[PDB]
DNA sequence: TTTTTTTGATAACTTAATCTCA
DNA sequence: TGAGATTAAGTTAT
């Protein structure tokens, strides 16, 4: 087809195996391509001739270095080099599976092979010629020789594309949809063709409806089919029988999509629409390959992943569609579930968090309330988003605790004008959020009616436009489009695997193009090692601004800085005693010089050892540090893309790409220092681990104490490389452009892997930021060397930092003022933690911030604030217990189901399958739930709790908390109380207090 | 030896007292979806259902799991046929008077051994195709195996595909081996050697043997 | 599923059947197999195990001090020596009762066992006994061969062995006083053994049977006797000249023996030896004041500081005499045995092994010293650490340093031109 | 009429249940 | 009937 663009790729599971591209031209039909697919194995020029069935096709590798990667330890400086082989290798393609026994790089996969050795990427335009390619139907073509095929690339250019986003209403009487006894009510479409057509419409079994709501409806303007051919997708609600719906939704199924777009519709939407059409008229929906050669019935198969930490187990579970026609079935819930964290994974809290303003009251009104939203108001795009997604919301909440539904809506040219209702709210600005409703969908369909009716197909086409806006929202095909890019790959499974098989596209690619083979045969031992250093805070409280220096990257450029790679390990030197300790330790600072050689000194793998050099060569760069550079520019190129953005959800997209990126730098790290990897290397592991170390002692160790007066600035320590001597000089007097009148003291007081916390006896805000400024400037320079940069996050202020990973404070970016409004950021607290409470992480900021106040005013003439502080609560504890005013809501702790444990009885695989054996909605092997602890109501206060997680109950939508049953407080009273105590300096009054209130010991940090 | 009535033809629920906490539950299971299992005719007899609930479990220590009873014909028991004619168990047969050294037999009827029960996943199937009643015994299936696997110490799976994800269909775990369809291109199940592997298990987890070749029938 | 898993479960399970008759390696494959079997199949029968408490009493009956009668069978004698008690399971090191230890064999009793064990698999382990630094057979317990041929066979390959006498005895005879002097008498077999283990044949558990009188005596003196090259036992004298023989210095140890103090001592009609059962620290340097300072506690044995330089080298290597390195050179590359032994040993190992210092007490008292090194050569240590000079063994091993420092340095300069 | 491709690390704190010791 | 230590699990910072 000439000018082509790629959008799947798919392969064919009959017979003949096949493999398949989907592609579309500049117009705007679709072509097809089909492959012969083969086995891919690499062996030798000696084995090649040794094959007695000689190969269907070989092709030549050219010579390439095989390297053994096993690991070895040596008492003495007699190390014997790598062992490495030079040959001609040949890469031997088989139409079916051959058993050949010395066969290398057998890690990598065939599709794979496919894309490298034809030089194909899995995204791209190309201009297909037709010397390869003959017609074998109409669209579809045979290529045998795809490597000239594609030897033409083109710029990309842009094409239509069909959308299916579909969702579906089930009836449901008392518990769940049966799919035997429980009809489809509603079947809502967003359908967008080739043309650009944007088309929603819903569809109504009439069999729910009376003769006479039919006619009033038909009336109305609803259309009445009865057949499949008089069915119009150019209307937007049609009345029919639920034959013909499943009909018409198999019809739209079997279509050559782009995308088909369920929330959760693949585990039970699809599913249901399925077993109904088998149940009730017995047909199928017929998948066909693009050369109509092999023939598919849909049917939804599950795929299980296991864990890798302390007995596998199964630990999560996905279901995906069966189809050979190069259409993607696209299921948001897993996507949204895998790359995000929240507390919970329901529509309405996703939408909630994605879909959220800020609103200018404008009027007001008995029981109504008029909103305005524009760039004036909120972030530069949020007032677009409301805007868009208003245009079939039904309910609004406000300050996250008002559900409101919408009387009128009115989108502008900058923003929206809604108007809700609720009573007279007495401020200025509000949040707006599209979130939870007030529906009773139970309630409702017992008394289904007309309006009813056409209210659940608003809410259906709304849930099936919210699959849409959410599409656009997290950026799902530009995601798709560069995860195909980087990791090579078809589209279909971009997001389908994790670390250990995304880097073996670039990882095969590198190894072809350095002519490199790394092949172990020795087993792997396993050993525990040490990881980062954690400064102990020295106090609490401060009162001063903090200044905070971090590591940009600091692993991978650890990793680059000491050419750590598997194959450019030396070796590694232990010691006994320390004769021989120090006879080696001289033998070896003058057998490997570090111009070229690194040493790194890290803790004994065995109790008998003390001592343990890992020797790395820099001469030749490794493996891992291409990979690992190669990350890191895409990771800036991102960075790029993302600061010259100016709409809020491009920015949330880029940034959500970088940290992707960043995490996947991260995880060749990791990989390099697991065990059930191909690049597994333990001492790489641990000497990456012992520089980061390094480096950030050697920070703490010149930043602290390092005080500036007129125009020098003097640091504690030299400036002296802390690995070996380098051509730098070591003076720490160092000139500053900050002018002369300028005279303060710094003094460390916190790290973390990287993370410096240096405090300066000042408060100005913009003194501080200046003076932060000049030093990060001063600091990467004269400090730091090679590729070792660190960067000024941002400066804090009421710093309370009650442990060594947790801590609140407020921020100031690095471009702002002393007028810039700070930003409260908490770190390990009790306010970003998952599965404390609700009611809980509101009292802890009003302490908190309480607690701040009173001791920058001045305090602590007596106990004082002790007492105050315990009233408080004792009041706020009593009147809580008294009025039990507060939600079930704000009660709510939520857990992650999953199957790795080490015994049976666990507490938690009972609660979950007991709830799983008497409830027909099944939580799954990866499904976050909810639990809460509730007791008989006639129990009183109990001081001494005995049993807790008997009282644990799931809460999964509809509990209700009857006459006997009550939320058990004491235990989130105790835990607040004892959250509280370890903040306040007095101790007496307060274990006094646990023991009066409660009758234990509160334990102390 | 009780059994318990319901409202859809098979209503013959002959079951032991050691199957007790089954059929509370098999019962709501089995009710929603007889109505539109009944409506179509199958190939086993529709009598044998519940057939194999009687038997007492907790006297078997190795349990053999086929998916599908034959798409023709079919008795009830899996793996017995006084007809011998498939392929299938023919494979089964070969590679088993191979390994005990019996020559001369008449068929297998492999539910006769003591300490060994065949098993169908499946407990239903139709004339000329197979997997076509997958829907309306998965959730049924699934407890049955649960309630089997809970007495006896390892469970035998004939088909690697068919049981690749029989890990999650479980909560307790289990000795399971999962063997090759004695039906496949190559008579890969010859080269299956699983009968000396479930052997040497039940002695490993301290079990009386289990003498194979009893039920040969002359 | 496949052959391999198959070989490698039966292999778990074999192991599994021999369990307390393991060493290190032994439980480190066990567990390994066991994770890889509990990983593949989801569950295993067994699980893993971490202590593993030596027990030999599952095969032997408990003690008789009575006579008794007897008639089953023939009446294969086999005696039981006095001293530790090792085990040699299979291809593995000797394994000390109660604590798997793991005994340093010296080489030719390692090879002797391994040809032993290599002619069947009937036969459940090897037993062996070490008295002042020597080896004798004990029992050998088998399933398929009596132990009369394994006797033989051990004492022609070379390892020595006590008689054996077979007599039938029809009615239920009582086995008393006399007939185990008469039999101890014509076993000869100078060597003090203490108890007497007969065999029953058809029956595969063994019985052991001694006769034995309570007895208080009195203490005179504890000396060291001479036993080899820097190998001393300890010993003691009664009034009347009677010798209370010690199996090895951690008897004397847990003993708790006080000079010029009562003691019960068990009593029979050749020989005695001192019961135990009766801290540490207080005996640990009490007994080494008494018997002088210059000695210490090599392990097992007592061992003299003297002097160290060209003799003991040589008597460490097996070679003869000499003057001056070159001809220590000569002498140790005409042979190309030795050459390859000291080329695979370090010069750490092989100077500690010619002072015949002890392991941990040794690289504890490096471990807290400071050394100054040129030229791959000690020239100058110092101690860091005080408080591990309290143990009067590293203080004697620390006043001789200057002998193994010259002798560190003597083996450092040859193997820089052995290469 | 049945069958190829998975799996990042450690450090620090909090709470409940179990084991051990006055 | 309390105190103290230890292990397993969940979760976050880096
Ligand atoms: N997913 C993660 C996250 C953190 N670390 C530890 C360490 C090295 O990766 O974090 C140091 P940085 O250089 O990655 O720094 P940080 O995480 O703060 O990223 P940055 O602010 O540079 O984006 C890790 O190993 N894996
Ligand atoms: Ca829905
Ligand atoms: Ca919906
Ligand atoms: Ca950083």
């Amino acid at each position: 087809g000439m000018d082509v663009r790629c959008i799947n790729w798919f392969e064919s599971h009959g017979e003949n195996r096949f493999l398949y591209l989907k592609s579309r031209c500049r117009n705007g039909e679709t072509v097809f391509i089909r492959f012969p697919h083969y086995f891919y194995y690499v062996v030798t020029d000696e084995i090649y001739q040794s094959l007695s069935p000689p190969p269907f096709n070989a092709r030549p590798m050219g010579k390439m270095r095989t390297i053994d990667i096993d690991e070895t330890i040596s008492y003495n400086l007699d190390i014997k080099d790598r062992k490495c082989s030079v040959a001609d290798m040949w890469l031997i393609e088989e139409p079916k599976k051959r058993s050949i026994q010395n066969a290398t790089m057998d890690e990598f996969f065939n599709i794979s092979w496919f894309y490298i050795s034809n030089g194909i990427s899995p995204d791209g335009c190309y201009s297909l010629d037709e010397q390869y390619l003959t017609k074998i139907n109409n669209g579809c073509y045979h290529c045998d020789d795809p490597r000239n095929c594609f030897a033409k690339e083109i710029p990309r250019f842009d094409i239509p594309r069909s959308y299916l986003f579909l969702d579906i209403e089930c009836h449901f009487d008392k518990k769940f949809p049966s799919v035997f006894i429980n009809p489809i009510s509603h079947t809502s479409y967003c359908y967008i063709d080739l043309s650009g057509k944007r088309l929603l419409f819903t569809l109504i079994n009439e069999e729910m409806l009376t003769e006479q709501e039919i006619q009033e409806a038909v009336d109305r303007g609803c259309l009445r089919i009865q057949s499949l051919m008089e069915m119009d997708y150019e209307r937007e609600l049609v009345l029919c029988s639920e034959i013909v719906l499943l009909r018409i939704a198999k019809q739209l199924l079997e279509l050559t999509f782009d995308y088909v777009v369920t929330f959760n519709g693949h585990n039970f939407d699809l599913r249901y629409i399925t077993n109904r059409l088998e149940l009730l008229t017995g047909e199928k929906i017929i998948f066909r390959s693009p050369d109509k050669k092999e023939a598919v019935h849909l049917c939804i198969y599950e795929r299980n992943q296991s864990s890798h930490k302390g007995v596998c187990g199964m630990a999560n579970t996905t279901f995906h569609v069966n189809n050979n026609n190069g259409t993607i079935f696209f299921d948001l819930y897993s996507f949204i579930q895998k790359s995000e964290k929240l507390d919970s994974y329901k529509l309405d809290s996703i939408s909630k968090n994605a879909f959220s303003c800020m609103g200018k009251v404008l009027n007001r009104g008995v029981r109504e309330m008029t909103f305005i939203g524009d760039d004036t108001t909120d972030a530069k795009g949020k007032a677009d988003t409301f805007a868009k997604v208003l245009t079939t919301g039904n309910y609004v909440t406000v300050d996250e605790d008002i559900i409101c539904k919408v009387i009128r809506k009115d989108i502008l040219e900058n923003g929206f004008k809604v108007v809700l209702s609720c009573p007279t709210l007495p401020n200025d600005i509000y949040k707006l959020s599209f979130g939870k409703d007030d529906i009773d969908l139970a309630q409702m369909y017992k008394d289904y009616n007309l309006n009813i009716a056409l209210d659940m197909a608003r809410y259906c086409i709304h849930d099936a436009c919210l699959c849409q806006y959410l599409w656009e929202y997290y950026g799902v095909e530009t995601k798709t489009d560069a995860g195909a890019a980087t990791y090579v790959l078809p589209q279909s499974m971009v997001f389908e695997y994790r670390a250990s098989t995304i880097i073996k596209g670039p990882l095969l690619k590198l190894l072809l193009e350095t002519k490199t083979i790394l092949v172990r045969s020795e087993t792997k031992q396993k050993f525990p090692y040490e990881g980062g250093k954690v400064f102990a805070p020295k106090q609490k409280m401060f009162s001063n601004n903090v200044l905070i220096f971090d590591y940009n990257s600091l692993y991978p450029n650890v990793c680059i800085f000491g050419n750590l790679s598997p194959e450019t390990l030396v070796g590694v030197v232990v010691s006994t005693n320390r004769l021989e300790e120090e006879i080696n330790n001289q033998l070896l600072l003058q057998k490997y010089p570090p111009p070229r050689y690194i040493t790194v000194h890290c803790e004994p793998r065995l109790p008998n050892l003390i001592s343990e050099i890992a020797i790395f060569d820099r001469s030749i760069e490794g493996t891992i540090p291409r990979l690992l550079r190669t990350f890191l520019a895409e990771r800036a190129r991102y960075k790029k893309m993302l600061k010259q953005a100016t709409s809020s959800t491009e920015k949330a997209i880029y940034d959500s790409m970088q940290y992707t990126y960043k995490i996947v730098a991260n995880s060749v790290y990791g990989l390099m220092g697991f065990r059930n990897s191909a690049l597994y290397s333990y001492a790489s592991a641990k000497s990456c681990t012992s520089i980061g170390r390094r480096m950030i002692l050697y920070l703490e160790s010149v930043l602290n104490g390092a005080e500036l007066s007129n125009g020098m600035l003097r640091f504690a320590n030299t400036l002296s490389n802390p690995f070996y001597m380098d051509d730098r000089d070591i003076n720490p007097i160092v000139k500053t452009s900050l002018p002369i009148d300028y005279r303060f003291r710094f003094r460390s007081v916190y790290g973390d892997t990287d993370s410096v916390f240096t405090e300066i006896d000042s408060q100005d805000v913009d003194k501080s930021i200046e003076i932060a400024k000049e030093l990060e400037r001063l600091i990467n320079s004269r400090v730091l060397f090679n590729n070792f940069k660190i960067e000024f996050e941002a400066v804090y202020k009421n710093l309370i930092m009650q442990s060594k990973k947790k801590y609140t404070t407020m921020k100031y970016s690095a471009s702002s003022n002393s007028k810039s409004v700070p930003e409260r950021i908490n770190k390990g607290t009790s306010e970003t933690r998952r599965d404390v409470s609700k009611f809980h992480k509101n009292m802890i900021k009003t302490y908190k911030t309480r607690l701040s106040e009173m001791l920058s005013e001045g305090r602590m003439n007596s106990n004082q604030v002790c007492i105050d502080i315990l009233r408080s609560l004792e009041t706020d504890l009593r009147s809580e217990f008294d009025s039990r005013s507060s939600p079930l809501e704000l009660f709510m702790l939520s857990r992650m189901h999953h199957s790795n444990y080490k015994s049976a009885d666990n507490p938690n695989m009972y609660l979950v399958t007991e709830y799983n054996k008497n409830n027909p909605e099944t939580i799954e092997l990866g499904e976050r739930y909810y639990f809460a602890y509730i007791c008989p109501a006639n129990v009183p206060w109990t001081k001494k709790l005995v049993n807790i997680k008997t009282y644990e109950t799931i809460i999964d939508r509809s509990f209700k908390l009857g006459s006997n049953q009550r939320i058990f407080y004491e235990v989130y009273f105790k835990r607040l109380t004892s959250e509280i105590v370890n903040l306040l300096d007095n101790k007496v009054l307060c274990i006094s207090f646990f023991q009066r209130m409660f009758g234990s010991r509160p334990t102390f940090y | 030896m009780n059994s318990v009535t319901i409202s859809h033809a098979p209503y013959t629920i002959t079951y032991h007292d050691d199957w007790e906490p089954v059929m509370s539950q098999l019962v709501e299971f089995y009710n929603e979806v007889a109505s539109w299992l009944l409506r179509d005719e199958t190939s086993p007899i529709p009598d044998k259902f519940f057939i194999q609930l009687k038997q007492p479990l907790r006297n078997k220590r190795v349990c053999v799991c086929g998916i599908d009873p034959y798409p023709k014909d079919g008795t009830g028991v899996p793996f017995e046929s006084p007809n011998f004619t498939k392929k299938s168990i023919k494979e089964i047969a070969s590679s088993i008077s191979r390994l005990t050294g019996v020559i001369d037999y008449k068929g297998y009827n492999l539910n006769i051994i003591d300490g060994v029960i065949p098993w169908n996943y499946y407990l239903s199937c139709k004339l000329g195709e197979t997997k076509s009643h997958a829907i309306y015994w998965d959730k049924i299936s699934k407890l049955l195996l649960q309630h089997i696997t809970k007495h006896v110490s390892v469970l035998y799976c004939l088909g690697k595909t068919d049981f690749s994800n029989i890990r999650a269909k479980l909560e307790s775990p289990v000795t399971t081996i999962v063997g090759y369809h004695p039906a496949a291109r190559d008579h890969q199940f010859e080269k299956d050697r699983s009968f000396e592997i479930i052997n040497v298990l039940l002695e490993l987890d301290n079990k009386t043997p289990i003498n194979w070749a009893q039920g040969f029938i002359y | 599923t496949s052959s391999a898993d198959l070989t490698n479960l039966k292999e778990l399970l074999s192991l599994y059947k021999s369990l307390r008759f393991s060493d290190s390696v032994a439980i480190e494959k066990y567990n390994s197999l066991v994770e890889w079997g509990t990983s593949t199949y989801w569950k295993i029968g067994v699980q893993k195990v971490t202590n593993v408490e030596t027990s030999i009493s599952d095969y032997y009956d408990e003690v008789k001090n009575k006579p008794f009668n007897i008639d089953p069978g023939y009446y294969i004698f086999l005696p039981v020596y006095f001293g530790s008690v090792f085990i040699y399971s299979k291809g593995k090191n000797m394994v000390e009762l109660g604590s798997g230890n793991s005994f340093q064999i010296p080489d030719e009793i390692r090879s002797a066992c391994n040809k032993v064990l290599d002619s069947d698999n009937g036969i459940d382990f090897l037993r062996f006994v070490l008295l002042n630094n020597r080896w004798i057979m004990e029992d050998a317990i088998s399933k398929y061969q009596s132990p009369v041929n394994i006797f033989k066979l051990a004492s022609e390959y070379g390892l020595n062995i006590p008689n054996y006498l077979e007599i039938e005895i029809e009615e239920d005879t009582l086995f008393d006083d006399e007939l185990y002097s008469i039999m101890e008498r014509s076993f000869d077999d100078t060597f003090p053994k203490i108890s007497i283990s007969y065999i029953k044949l058809g029956e595969l558990k063994r019985q052991v049977v001694d006769f034995f009188k309570f007895s208080f005596m009195y203490i005179e003196s504890i000396k060291v006797d001479r036993i080899g090259d820097n190998i001393f036992i300890p010993s003691v004298i009664t009034k009347s000249g009677k010798k209370i023989l010690v199996k090895d210095v951690d008897h004397l140890i847990r003993s708790k023996v006080r000079e010029h103090t009562f003691v019960k001592v068990k009593k029979k009609n050749t020989f005695s030896i001192l019961y135990d059962y009766d801290t540490r620290g207080e005996v640990i340097k009490r007994i080494i004041d008494t018997i002088g300072r210059d000695y210490y506690v090599n392990g097992k044995y007592f061992s003299k500081v003297g002097i160290a330089g060209l003799k003991q080298l040589t008597n460490k290597l097996d070679i003869n005499e000499c003057a001056t390195v070159d001809e220590l050179v000569d002498e140790i590359n005409k042979s190309g045995t030795v050459k390859r032994k000291i080329k695979n040993q370090s010069v750490f190992d092989l100077s500690r092994e010619c002072l015949g210092y002890p392991e941990a007490d040794f690289i504890t008292l490096v471990n807290n010293m400071r050394f100054k090194i040129e030229n791959c050569k000690v020239v100058n240590f110092n101690i860091e650490n005080t408080n591990c000079l309290n143990n009067p063994s590293i203080e004697t091993i620390y006043g001789n340093f200057n002998q193994f420092v010259s002798i560190f340095n003597t083996v450092t300069d040859v193997k820089k031109r052995l290469f």
